[PDB]
């Protein structure tokens, strides 16, 4: 029922009980659950809701989580039944639990853990203790096409059956339509087909409490289970992956976006894992190692997804991989998987346990529901503000700096309606002066300055005018590494311009000042990921609540405002606040570029010279 | 020769140690004399195309430079018409 | 003398250029932007200023987000 | 949007050659028709446009064809006027030609860093008569074959 004010009148279906202060939870029948962080029972309720509910908003006081069938299946995979969860909700719900919510839980829980998929001898078997449901599944024509049949066309016959590998993904979508999700249970200790690997954990490795908690959530009943884990950048995600690989100790495959990530993973395994270097191989197009004896492999999506003809050695590597049975596979930046080519890689590789690690999951193409069956439910996602309080991560100080557009630029901004309009507001002379002032301020403050600019031309123009290193499309790898190492150590270099390549193509040296000038157009996940990757915990400023500094230069009254607001949606959902600043104190005293009008007019000439073709 | 499907083997005439390892030194390609005259005339004609393939590519660039040049003045001209005294 | 009675509008110069664009493109229709007076002030006719305010409000609506 | 008052001129010109009200005018009357509305075509261009309009060999065109041709000629004429103005901007010394020195000076005016060899290459490439520079006719030709305008 809907009130005239737009609020849904839930008073009738939520009978309140007098245990107000003791019970901290509100259970709306829409599926949303509200928790008060100031309650003395916050920690227990937080831990309980993490397993059972998907977080939505985590601000300072009132947190909102959501209930999904995927969340319920994940909780079941943890090992929690319906009765205990319902009792705990009742002991914490301020009002009566709606029956429809209760009915929804009843419907989901019963159907969980019914259908199991097992990979043995390069054959996928669907089994269940209830052949009635199994026989029912035989009715589906899509299942009939997916179910492996004889070479004569005849379908094959605790009863199970082999399934076509190339038809697995379409079957997975059908399981949701059949309301019988697959059970990704792995014989963590009962495996005998795949021999172990002499890889252990070096004593220098330390698992933070949230890291160990997430690992224990993943390893239900001591058995590895495929899933998705969300860790903020700089929280030792690579350490967590190495730890999980050492724990499973079976055949381990890792996938990264670029060869730089591959090298980072190899260094991490050398830093923490006890596996011999000879058993570590990278399937890279430049550094090639034989797949033989490669206990743990690190590769990239493009190498495996190279649909065009590859090198003959690559053919041998692919054949060895297909022959090899993978107990464990590791995927990074899971938000990239929903692409068709990278999705095909999952079909290509035969792996038992597939774990995905990433910092964000808000795909602007909303291709995440199907991702729940590509890998599994989201196992864990840490509270960023909580890690800020715990000191694990730097407490970011975020600002939105409004730079008014020059009227001549603004008149031309209105004049252009096409994609060329981007260059108009991305090249604001007032924005340039503000950036110059901020750079001077932070250099006098002796801070590492990272200037993010998606537009190549704008980035090069800014860097050349300010006489600073710039990173762009080609970015020859030797020069890139040279500039990075100069930035890390040379005190003369503390201002680096990085184009869109800085998101995932390479590791970003730790900095404290991150200035964003150019936007993708609303990539709320990409820019947030890049921000989290840029800024990490810094010693010395641990006590202060603002040890990391981020500033977004936004052109006022432009379409950049809407993009910035849409982009910061996720970060606000993460509890991060953005203060709006218009007037920058100290700019008038300092002398900056484009002080005279014709200088800005000359810049306008230069930008307009770059027409729509550029 | 690959276009004409004629056997073509590089003539290894020496070996160079540059780069810390001995490396093959090749002196052209040895092709059977019977096809040699047939192979030569095409090759020159092949070159007769490739050089032209170069020239056009240069001109196609140069034409754009005109579009790059004059238009750059035009806006500079147009701006002078919109803010000139 | 010929002196006109209308409405004075004071805003940021960006809005001034926006009004110039509207008059030149005739998005408002008839040329109601009779005369500019200052780099931050304009002088218009009150007959169509209300609809002009609507177009101004629409622009800032575009440079915003809906929740 | 093309024209509002010049279309009346084209309609009246069509009516002048269509006093009998047949709906079409003779192609041979097109030469004077261009002269009445201000166009001054050359004989070769007259032949070229007669070939395009009269591919079917009828010799008469309706008002639509005449209006389209007049609009195209007006667009070409104003484009040629703008190209002439651009040449005069190049022709700061009023020599009628864009010599290498003129091109170099006008390029340094924009601050462009195009090499002098590239400048003379551009001069020669747009040079047709081989005089060593580019003429008004050659500049018109290079503008017609330009990327767009
Ligand atoms: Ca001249
Ligand atoms: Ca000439």
């Amino acid at each position: 029922k809907v009130d005239e004010y737009g609020a849904k009148d839930y008073r009738l279906q939520m009978p309140l009980k007098d245990d107000h202060t003791s019970r901290p939870l509100w259970v709306a029948p829409d599926g949303h659950i509200f928790l008060e962080a100031f309650s003395p029972v916050y920690k227990y309720a937080q831990d309980f809701l993490v397993a059972i509910a998907e977080p939505v908003c985590r601000p300072t006081h009132v947190h909102e989580y959501k209930l999904t069938a995927y969340s319920l299946y994940a909780a079941v995979s943890v090992g929690l039944q319906t009765s205990d969860i319902t009792e705990y909700l009742r002991k914490l719900s301020k009002t009566g639990v709606p029956d429809g919510i209760m009915q929804f839980i009843k419907l989901c829980t019963v159907s969980y853990g019914k259908v199991k998929l097992v990979l043995k001898h390069n054959r996928y078997f669907v089994e269940s203790c209830h052949p009635d449901v199994i026989q029912h599944l035989l009715q589906d024509p899509v299942i009939r096409e997916c179910r492996l049949r004889n070479s004569e066309g005849e379908a094959t016959e605790t009863v199970s059956f082999e399934v076509k590998q190339e038809m697995i993904e379409e079957l997975q979508k059908r399981c949701i339509h059949l309301e019988y999700p697959l059970l990704a249970e792995y014989d963590f200790r009962n495996d005998s087909v795949n021999p172990d690997i002499n890889i252990d954990l070096k004593p220098t490795a330390v698992l933070r409490p949230y890291q160990e908690k997430s690992l224990r959530k993943m390893f239900g009943n001591g058995r590895a289970r495929s899933g998705v884990i969300v860790l903020p950048c700089g929280a030792g995600k690579s350490l967590v992956g190495v730890t999980a690989a050492c724990t499973v100790r079976k055949r381990c495959l890792v996938l990264g976006n670029s060869a730089v990530s591959v090298e980072q993973w190899k260094a991490q395994f050398k830093m923490w894992s006890t596996i011999d270097d000879s058993q570590i191989c990278r399937f890279t197009s430049d550094a090639k190692d034989k797949p033989i004896g490669c206990s743990v492999a690190i590769s990239t999506y493009s190498m495996l997804g190279h649909t065009t003809k590859r090198s003959w050695e690559a053919e041998r590597v692919m054949e060895w991989l297909k022959t090899q049975e993978w107990g464990l596979m590791i995927l990074d930046e899971v938000h990239t998987i929903p692409a068709k080519m990278f999705r095909r890689v999952l079909t290509i590789v035969q792996a038992h346990c597939k774990l995905g690690l990433t910092a964000t999951l808000v795909r602007e193409d909303d291709k995440i529901v199907d991702l729940n069956f590509l890998i599994g439910p989201k196992l864990y996602e840490a509270n960023w503000m909580e890690l800020q309080n715990n000191g694990y991560i730097a407490k970011v100080q975020c600002a939105e700096v409004w730079c008014p557009m020059s009227p001549e630029f603004y008149r031309e901004y209105v004049a252009i309606k096409t994609k060329k309009r981007i260059l108009l507001y991305t090249m604001n002379p007032n924005k340039f002066r503000a950036c110059q002032f901020l750079i001077k301020f932070h250099e006098r403050r002796n801070d590492k300055i990272i200037v993010f600019a998606d537009n190549v031309f704008a980035l090069k123009e800014y860097a050349i005018r300010l006489n600073k290193p710039y990173i762009y499309g080609p970015t020859s790898q030797g020069e890139r590494m040279q500039i990075l190492q100069n930035f890390k150590h040379n005190p003369k270099i503390n201002t680096i311009f990085i184009s869109k390549v800085g998101d995932t193509s390479f590791d970003l040296p730790e900095a404290n000042v991150l200035i964003q000038i150019s936007s993708h157009g609303g990539s709320r996940r990409q820019e947030a990921q890049r921000l989290g990757r840029v800024l990490r915990a810094k010693k010395g400023m641990v006590a202060e609540e603002y040890n990391a500094f981020f500033y977004s230069l936004v052109s006022q009254d432009t379409q950049e405002m809407a993009y910035s607001t849409k982009r910061q949606r996720f970060l606000v959902d993460q509890g991060y606040s953005f203060k709006v600043i218009t007037k920058l104190a100290g700019m008038e005293e300092e002398d900056l570029a484009f002080s005279t009008k014709e200088e800005q007019q000359q810049l306008l000439q230069k930008v307009l010279a770059a027409t729509d073709l550029d | 020769a690959r276009k004409l499907d004629i056997d073509c083997v590089q003539a290894i005439t020496g070996f160079d140690f540059h780069g810390g390892y001995s490396h093959p030194v090749t002196d052209g390609y040895i092709v059977c004399e019977e096809f040699k005259d047939v192979l030569l005339t095409a090759w020159e004609n092949e070159q007769a195309v490739i050089e032209r393939k170069e020239k056009e590519k240069k001109e196609k660039r140069a034409l754009g430079n005109w579009k790059l040049l004059a238009k750059g003045l035009l806006i500079r001209e147009r701006l002078k018409r919109r803010y000139g005294p | 003398v010929n002196v006109l009675k209308g409405v004075l509008i004071e805003c940021d110069p960006a809005m001034k250029q926006f009004l110039l664009y509207l008059d030149e493109s005739n998005a408002l229709g008839k040329k109601f932007i009779i005369q500019d007076i200052d780099d931050t002030h304009v002088f218009v006719i009150a007959e169509l200023v209300n609809v002009l305010q609507e177009r101004v409000g629409e622009l800032m609506d575009q440079n915003a987000f809906s929740l | 949007e093309l024209t509002e008052e010049q279309k009346q001129e084209i309609r009246e010109a069509f009516d002048l050659f269509d006093a009998d009200g047949t709906g079409t005018i003779d192609v041979k009357e097109l030469k004077v028709a261009m002269r009445a509305l201000g166009f001054e075509p050359k004989k070769e261009e007259i032949k070229k446009m007669i070939s395009e309009i009269d591919k079917e060999g009828t010799g008469k065109m309706n008002f639509g064809d005449f209006l389209t041709v007049m609009t195209q000629k007006m667009s070409e004429k104003d484009t040629k006027e703008e190209i002439l103005k651009a040449f005069k901007l190049f022709d700061d010394d009023e020599t009628g030609k864009i010599s290498f020195k003129n091109l170099k000076r006008v390029a340094k005016e924009l601050g462009e860093n195009l090499t002098d060899e590239e400048l003379q290459e551009m001069i020669d490439e747009a040079d047709r008569d081989g005089d060593g520079e580019v003429s008004e006719q050659e500049f018109l030709r290079i503008m017609k074959k330009t990327s767009l305008y």
